[PDB]
């Protein structure tokens, strides 16, 4: 859309309602009468528009009113309420902007920020920008976190997120203006390559995807119109109902074959009993043209009994060669009908083997997007968060998504190499003590007011804890963490020294020999300037393949490599890298998923933050002092950057609400 | 609303295939022995009328009485009526055949003939007699 509804459309916002989240701040005005209503909303969009058009510089309420004409801009308070409702959103003035208005000399409050990742930074530079004093702590040597950026020479590749997925209400969209990434739209346009070496033809490769879609779509209808969700007290995941459905399709197939078979039977016992008449007509018929001979061999002149005799079975004879001509004719439509069927069989097969094993391919192309095993997700909810998908074509940062977070990281106290071992937080306020990753026996405690805490699914979810919650988290909290689902997939970056492959086009597909091995080296990027290709590993492999050194691996990439292009053209790689996400202490997988068993729910409860108890017992009710954010956190853009990044807008601007108060919801 | 063209799915079939690990493989191999049992008993019936066919052979040609194109005449000689009361006896009322029989008469002045002689030759008598077989 155009104009102020394209803003509204840009920033995730309803352009001709008011959302959960405007209602709460100006109950005045949504539950006041629809004029105020529209003027809310066009200075809202109108603000929003304002920003958009130059997310380089700050926007100031003043610039805002400015740039409003009337009747809008004869209410200033109100302007005033969504300008700043929107700053505190991080709707506005979010990210790398130039400050028109110099930092507040003085600064309000104290929170200690635990993960610098995308997540992390983006509150941080908020809270900062909101005048608090923020620090971040990262265990890793670099900021970033699951934006993780090789660089060696000219080589240039993501180990993790590369993929812009659109810019149609991206957030990024704002943020590639403010950084340069290069974004390079990706050529959707993906060739397969069987076990074998040889390319799948046109004919196939439509065939096999179509179905793919059709049997997506399947598990939809089972899961919503036949309520296919549970199955003996446990819930049904997406492979569960694939296979269900891959199942009935193959009954099917037979269920046809034999009702055909069992036509061709009964025609043939329409047949048979046709000639055994036949064949006993034959009979009679045979001899009663004997009598007729005996009886016209008697001489005339005879008298008329025996001349009756003769023309009596004259005709009782003709009678019965007609009969006879008549079932010949009918035998002779039973026969070629006959040859109809046995020439028009239904389907032999519901998919072959070379098919079925296409088709797993686009099973683990599915995996490697939802980093999991499809036995895992929900049925029900995998796919939930789609709705939310933005526009536009999909894209790379071809100089290396990493670019980003540093950008993110100037100006922030962050604390390197610093790892949390315990979170403590009481009603008077939080320390975090953390330990130098480098020397263990160094010990640091930080005191604050309130922590936010973006450490990964991975990292909360395990066992025993790497970081200790004083006191434990409620079990409502740690059961969303066992729940939700936090997968894995890896990446193998290979690095040559001249493009042996086909320039123009950016992905390519190997198909596996096995499904339990659709995973392994699948799908192989070019999308860098440089001479790089990028292997993944999706599925239940990236699991197993995390447990094999890195030079079998390379191997078996040149393998599949060389039996696409031909030996002589396969160099080895100058430089390997291997990604090992479930390992890596840090992240402990890749992203989340929507487990089977789980909802979008859950989501919202990570993002819920801790409130303590009193200190003295009979004391007030406290304060929130513990706060969730991160990629797991949030319900609608889930497992991306674009979505950690909001999630962090998010906590920042409640945990200001809370420590800075709000004067915009009077 | 319903599922895509082509797939098939029901409560049924669902439930079905669910009920045990395995539902799905069992049911999936009766389907497997059901096709190969009329796969084989389509072979035999095959064979079975195969063998029928070549005691058909040569067909009936060399039984095919000559044929008489002679002209309808409705003029009753004497011996026309006797076949005709023969006919009776032979056959009942089928005036189809008893006009075959005699050759040059069509199936009316037939059943004329029937009604005119009924009394003379007692042609319900002659029925009768054909009845009572
Ligand atoms: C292989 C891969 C590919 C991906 N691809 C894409 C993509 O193409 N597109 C997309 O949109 N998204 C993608 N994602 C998702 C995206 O990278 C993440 O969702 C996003 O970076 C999340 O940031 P975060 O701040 O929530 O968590 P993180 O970025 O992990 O930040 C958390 C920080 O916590 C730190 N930490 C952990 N434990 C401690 C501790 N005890 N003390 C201190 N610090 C600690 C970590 O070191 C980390 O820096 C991908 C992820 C992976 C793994």
């Amino acid at each position: 859309p155009s104009g102020v509804e394209g803003a509204a459309f840009q920033s995730r916002l309803p352009h001709d309602r008011m959302t959960s989240q405007e209602a709460a701040c100006f109950p005045d005005i949504i539950s006041g009468p629809q004029q105020t209503q529209k003027v809310f909303l066009f200075i809202r969009n109108r603000t929003l528009q304002l920003w958009l058009d130059n997310p380089k510089i700050q926007l100031t309420f003043e610039a805002t009113l400015q740039q409003l004409e009337a009747p809008y801009n004869s209410d200033t308070v109100l302007v005033h309420r969504v300008h700043s409702y929107l700053e505190r959103h991080g709707l506005i003035n979010f990210g790398i902007y130039k400050r028109i208005k110099p930092l507040p000399t003085k600064k309000t409050g104290k929170v200690i920020i635990i993960g610098s990742g995308v997540s992390g930074l983006a509150a941080a530079r908020q809270l900062q920008s909101f005048g608090m004093d923020v620090t971040l702590l990262e265990a890793r040597d670099r900021v970033g976190g699951r934006v993780a950026t090789f660089r060696k020479g000219n080589y240039v590749a993501d180990l993790g997120a590369m993929v812009v997925t659109g810019l149609g209400g991206n957030p990024m969209a704002v943020v590639s203006k403010q950084v340069n990434m290069e974004l390079a739209k990706i050529k959707q346009k993906c060739p397969l390559y069987e076990a074998n070496g040889q390319a799948v033809p046109k004919e196939k490769d439509e065939m096999v995807e179509q179905e793919f879609n059709r049997l997506l779509e399947a598990t939809s209808y089972l899961s919503h119109q036949l309520d296919f969700n549970v199955l003996n007290n446990k819930p049904v995941s997406l492979g569960q109902a694939l296979e269900v459905v891959i199942q009935l399709q193959e009954k099917h197939v037979k269920d046809e074959q034999i009702e055909h078979w069992k036509k061709i039977v009964k025609t043939q016992e329409e047949l048979k009993e046709l000639l055994n008449k036949m064949v006993n007509l034959k009979e009679k018929i045979k001899e009663l043209h004997q009598q007729y001979k005996e009886a016209s061999e008697v001489k005339p002149p005879r008298d008329i009994t025996a001349e009756f005799l003769v023309k009596s079975k004259h005709r009782d004879l003709t009678a019965l060669c007609k009969e006879y001509d008549e079932l010949a004719e009918t035998q002779g439509k039973l026969e070629e009908k006959l040859q109809e069927l046995e020439a028009n069989p239904p389907s032999d097969v519901y998919l072959s083997s070379r098919d079925r094993q296409i088709l797993d391919w686009h099973f683990a192309n599915l995996e490697f997007a939802n980093a999991t095993p499809l036995s895992t997700l929900s049925l029900k909810h995998w796919d939930q968060d789609d709705d939310f998908e933005f526009t536009g074509s999909h894209l790379t940062v071809r100089n290396g998504y990493s670019c980003v977070p540093v950008a993110l990281a100037e100006g922030l106290d962050i604390k390197l190499n610093t790892a949390v071992r315990q979170v403590r937080y009481t009603a008077s306020g939080c320390e975090v003590i953390a330990v130098n990753t480098r020397s263990t026996s160094q010990t640091f405690i930080y005191k604050c007011d309130a922590v936010l805490c973006t450490l990964p699914l991975g990292v909360l979810k395990q066992q025993p804890p790497a970081v200790q919650f004083v006191p434990p988290l409620p079990e409502w909290k740690t059961s969303a963490v066992q729940r939700m689902g936090f997968g894995n997939l890896n990446k193998v970056v290979l690095c040559f020294d001249r493009v042996f492959w086909d320039p123009s086009v950016n992905l390519f597909g190997h198909v596996g020999s096995t499904t339990a091995s659709r995973g392994e080296l699948f799908l192989f990027w070019n999308l860098y300037k440089a001479p790089i290709l990028l292997a993944l590993v999706a599925g239940e492999a990236a699991g197993i393949m995390e447990n094999i050194s890195d030079d079998v691996i390379v191997g078996r990439c040149l393998a599949i490599l060389k039996g696409i292009f031909g030996s002589s053209a396969v160099p080895q790689p100058k430089e390997t890298v291997v990604s090992r996400w479930r390992a890596d202490p840090w992240a402990r997988g890749s992203y989340s998923y929507v487990a089977a068993g789980s909802s979008g729910n859950d989501y919202d409860l990570m993002a819920q933050p801790i409130t303590p108890g009193p200190s003295i017992p009979g004391a007030p009710q406290p304060i929130p002092r513990l706060f969730f954010a991160g990629e797991h956190t949030i319900r609608n853009y889930p497992a991306t950057v674009h979505g950690a990044l909001l999630s962090g807008l998010r906590e920042a601007g409640r945990i200001a609400d809370q420590f800075l108060g709000a004067m915009y919801t009077l | 609303c319903r599922p895509p063209k082509g797939m098939y799915l029901t409560q049924e079939d669902v439930v079905a295939v669910s009920c045990s690990p395995n539902a799905a493989n069992t049911i999936l191999r009766q389907l497997d022995m059901e096709l190969i049992s009329l796969k084989r008993q389509v072979q035999n019936a095959k064979q079975v009328n195969s063998a029928l066919k070549q005691k058909m052979e040569g067909g009936i040609e060399e039984f095919k009485p000559p044929e008489s194109n002679q002209k309808i005449n409705a003029r009753w000689t004497t011996e026309e009526q006797l076949l005709a009361v023969q006919g009776v006896r032979k056959y009942g009322k089928d005036f189809q055949a008893i006009a075959d029989v005699i050759g040059n008469k069509t199936v009316g002045q037939v059943k004329n003939f029937f009604v005119n002689y009924r009394r003379r030759f007692n042609l319900e008598e002659v029925l009768q007699e054909w009845e009572a077989e």
